[PDB]
RNA sequence: AAAUUUAAUAUAACUAUUAAUAGAAGGUUACUAAUAAAUUAAUAAUUAAUUUUAAAACCUAAAGGUAAACCUUUAUAUUAAUAAUGUUAUGAAUAAUUAUUAAUAAUAAUAAACUAAGUGAACUGAAACAUCU
RNA sequence: AUCAGGAAAAUUAAUGUAUACCGUAAUGUAGACCGACUCAGGUAUGUAAGUAGAGAAUAUGAAGGUGAAUUAGAUAAU
């Protein structure tokens, strides 16, 4: 479905002579089916491998033997300053090591976790109990 | 007054609030969400404290640059595109993950300490370790590591243990 | 008689402890009174009233003209000797209570009488007094070393 | 000439009708509770 | 006129859209007497003086501690080509002491050996 | 000896010479600050030697100075705070009044 | 715009009220929205929460 | 062989009855106040059940105040013990800062109806009214 | 003079100081407050050019401010 609607010069593409342009309207998945000259209809979704899509992708079953694969995820060349490179991201710079010196300074604890937290409660000692009961 | 009278420094620390020397990051010059992914908690889990700190600071810096830009977009042009906002949100998520991991590590350490304090189990653990370790150079290395880990009362105890080990071998 | 305004009082059942959001700073010196403190004729909590309270009834004329009136017990402030405490204890005292005390032979005796009725018709102050006396007695009987 | 009976002064108004004033006294507490039960959005100045 | 596009007398206000409104609303710094001081969680820093001044106490003044060894290679985002990692913890919780002990033992045996040095990994860790 | 202002100035100078802090670092360390600052464009009244930021409502002047030095290696010599009024805004007119942010 | 709304979250309750409009009066708001958008921006499909 | 209608069902109404089961956060504005597992069953991802676990700003009579969402205390606390450090007076003594270990307190937001108890009107009815109601 | 006139928180010496938070627009004898209205009402304090004069009376007005959500004509009776 592609409706023809008059669009401003702001949103013009390099070529559009008239203000009139044809553009695609969205469609509900319920109103369109899978092809493979075929029409799938019902899909099962039971098994589930991981593509390395880099995610655990389920199997599309039509009749559970016939599997239709997911399409090929488009390649993507990362060349941004704000994205760290893979190897660096993945590297290991912390092993548990000690049981005497903590991993983080005493002074940095307030930053990562709230003292004066009103949900602490704690206690419930024997001495305390003794103190309360008459 | 004229600006020719000035000599605006090129490496002035206030340029650090912009991407490169640029008023707005263009739609083309932003990192698209297809490429960018926020840091995972598990992945972070094995990262040093210093490195984590550095990462956090970097994130903050990035947010600042986004933040300014976002403000400009909102207040002046009055745009609703919110790419910058999304980016900021992503950064925030990462930051929170980092924070969580930091907390978690501390908690783990505390737990370990508690376990150690329970003297019945700790002794058993030590014994098991000894058994496991019982090459000579390799043993020495392992023993050295153990000593380091151990490292006034505690120190004394460690020393005693070392002595005992030596006696045994 | 009936102890309706005593044995009807109810206090928040304590949860026993094998912590609470707000624990008190001090230590409960005295044992909890079963029936608690009276929220009805609070004048009574200061002393020994014998479970007597203010009644409210009708003044009635020769024309049967009703008009609300109250009835007070005959309270008297009275310093009375306690052998166990070794001092005179002054308190508010319904004259009935005084009479009872006289009959029974001493304030300690009155306090330390076992029956549930007696317990009911002590106040919180009365209860405290009883605790003091019995504890003292125990101490007298039983030094730390036999 | 009547009509101008309300002579605003922020101090007086917060001190008399303010949330803190209400919450401090038993009667005030009652009022606040009443307003909560009605579901009023604004419990007092 | 106040505004020349409205010539005729309409139901328009000198400023704004309505004189009235909810007056029972949290008050800010700007409103109140001279004596009304609101404050904005900014200064529990020092101590006021007997005379009106303010003596700062630095044992309580927030400073921000940037790490001296800045790893600039760590960036706010990560490459999409890296899949998200999924730790496993069958030996109850990541903050389980037993697991930590095991890890320590492993470290002692080995000494700084990387588990996810291979960038090509769905789940791992024990 | 000499008076207080002079002393302060001297201290500042010394700090500058050193290439460290030109102000007494508070013995109160925060490691992971969530705060952010917006760099604003300069008004007609501001010089090129002045820059201004929108900062947290709960931000201290001292804190801002510290923050700039540590995160951005920027030496802020003098700092001036300006808290802005929140004006009442209302959308529908059937909807309640409320104030816009007090911004610092 | 010229607001500073983005820097704050104020009128939180009000926002919630206007954000979480009961679903049976969703037709109303949506109609208005439809009315106040150009032909190229608007779409015939109903939003999901 | 797909569509159309009819009747029933939602996370998405309230009201009355009957039957079953059980007895529970609001606000304010921002340096926004996030989660992490395990085990068992179903079939590596899975959903469910059973669990442990992180965070969680400020206010909502009683840390102590106030003009609710602020201020003031100062658990990035004090004391002790030690360790590196600079100064002074005579290897020993005194004070200052940082760092580890130990000791020492922390936060009344909590319903409503129902129940029991204390006090307890009057209008009204009596074709007036006071006994009575 | 008679009317008889507030309350409450010390010195020296040695050692010190990096100076927090908030108010700050404009309006304020008013179109920006209280009066249902851009309402001849109500609303606290200081300075209030000279000339003149007993004065903050009264006249003028240097400077500053203002000439307005009704105009234009006509001006019967009233
Ligand atoms: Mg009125
Ligand atoms: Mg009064
Ligand atoms: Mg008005
Ligand atoms: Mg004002
Ligand atoms: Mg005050
Ligand atoms: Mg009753
Ligand atoms: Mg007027």
């Amino acid at each position: 479905p592609t409706k023809t609607v008059p669009v401003p010069k702001q949103f013009w593409l390099e070529g559009q002579t008239s203000h009139m342009i044809t553009i695609p309207v969205s469609i509900l998945g319920k109103d369109l089916r899978l092809v493979a000259t075929v029409a799938v209809r019902d899909v099962s979704f039971n098994g589930s491998y991981y593509d390395a899509y880099k995610k655990v992708m389920p199997y599309r079953c039509v009749q559970p033997d016939l599997i239709i694969p997911w399409p090929k995820p488009d390649p993507i060349d990362v060349q941004t300053n704000l994205a760290t490179d893979p190897v660096i991201a993945r590297e290991q710079t912390f092993w548990v090591d000690s049981v005497v010196r903590n991993p983080i300074p005493k002074k940095a604890i307030p930053s990562i976790r709230n003292p004066h937290s009103k949900y602490k409660r704690g206690t419930l000692t024997a001495k305390d109990i003794a103190k309360l009961v008459a | 007054p004229t600006t020719s009278n000035l000599r605006c420094p090129d490496d002035h620390p206030l340029w650090q609030f912009f991407s490169n020397k640029k008023f707005i990051r263009s739609a083309d010059d932003l990192p698209p969400s297809s490429h960018i992914r926020p840091w995972s908690i598990p992945e972070l889990r094995h990262k040093s404290f210093n490195d984590l700190h550095s990462l956090w600071y970097n994130c903050l810096r990035e947010q600042n640059v986004l933040a300014r830009e976002n403000h400009l977009l909102k207040n002046i042009v009055g745009s609703t595109h919110d790419e910058f906002s999304e980016l900021s949100n992503s950064i925030r998520t990462t930051m929170w993950q980092i924070r969580h991991v930091l907390n978690e590590r501390e908690l783990a350490y505390s737990a370990s300490r508690e376990f150690l304090q329970d003297e019945s189990e700790r002794k058993k653990f030590l014994d098991t370790l000894a058994n496991d370790y019982f090459d000579d150079e390799v043993a020495s290395m392992l023993t050295r590591f153990q000593l380091a880990i151990f490292g006034d009362i505690n120190f004394i105890d460690g020393i005693k243990f070392l002595a005992n080990l030596k006696l045994q071998r | 008689r009936q102890w309706r305004l005593i044995e009807t009082r109810k206090i928040a059942k304590q949860p026993n402890y094998q912590k609470p959001l707000h624990m008190p700073k001090e230590r409960k010196k005295f044992p909890d009174y079963k029936y608690g403190e009276s929220n009805i004729f609070k004048q009574s909590n200061k002393g020994l009233y014998g479970g007597s309270f203010v009644q409210f009834g009708n003044n009635i004329s020769e024309s049967k003209a009703k008009t609300r009136k109250k009835w007070l017990p005959n309270v008297v402030k009275k310093g009375l000797w306690s052998e166990t405490l070794n001092r005179k204890i002054s308190i508010k005292m319904t004259a009935k209570v005084l009479k009872t005390i006289s009959k029974e032979g001493g304030i300690d005796n009155y306090l330390t009488k076992e029956k549930s009725a007696r317990i009911k018709e002590l106040g919180p102050t009365g209860w405290k007094l009883r605790y003091r006396v019995l504890k003292r007695k125990d101490e007298i009987e039983n030094p730390p070393h036999k | 000439s009547r009509g101008n009976t309300y002579q605003p002064s922020t101090l007086k108004r917060k001190r008399t009708f303010g949330f803190l004033a209400r919450a401090k006294s038993k009667q005030g507490s009652k009022i606040l509770k009443r307003r909560k039960l009605k579901g009023r959005w604004f419990l007092s100045h | 006129l106040t505004r020349p596009w409205k010539k005729y007398r309409d139901g328009e206000l000198f400023y704004g859209l309505s004189k009235v409104g909810n007056k029972r609303v949290p008050l800010t710094t700007k409103q109140g007497n001279k004596t009304m001081y609101k404050g904005t969680r900014a200064s529990g820093i020092g101590r006021h003086t007997k005379f009106g001044g303010y003596v700062i106490n630095w044992k309580k003044v927030r400073t921000y501690v940037t790490p001296d060894m800045v790893n600039f290679e760590l960036k706010p985002y990560v490459n999409a080509n890296v899949p998200p990692l999924k730790h496993e913890f069958k030996g109850g919780g990541p903050l389980d002491p037993r697991l930590q002990l095991l890890k320590i033992k492993e470290y002692i045996v080995n000494g700084r050996v990387q588990s996810e040095g291979a960038t090509d990994s769905c789940y791992k860790e024990r | 000896d000499i008076n207080v202002s002079e002393k302060i100035y001297k201290w500042t100078k010394a700090g500058i010479e050193q290439g460290k802090e030109h102000f007494k670092v508070g013995g109160n360390k925060v490691y992971f600050p969530k705060a952010r600052i917006i760099l604003l464009r300069p008004n007609a009244k501001h010089t090129p030697y002045q820059a201004k930021f929108i900062v947290p409502k709960s931000f201290n002047k001292l804190d801002l100075r510290d923050y700039l030095y540590h995160i951005y290696g920027l030496r802020a010599m003098n700092i001036t705070t300006q808290l802005l009024h929140g004006k009442f805004n209302r959308m529908n007119l059937q909807t309640t009044r409320f104030r816009e942010p007090q911004i610092k | 715009s010229g607001s500073y709304q983005h820097l704050s979250n104020v009128g939180s309750r009000v926002m919630k009220r206007l954000g979480n409009r009961p679903k049976n009066f969703l037709p109303h708001s949506e109609k208005f929205i439809k009315k106040s958008t150009p032909e190229f921006m608007k779409s015939d499909l109903k939003e999901v929460d």
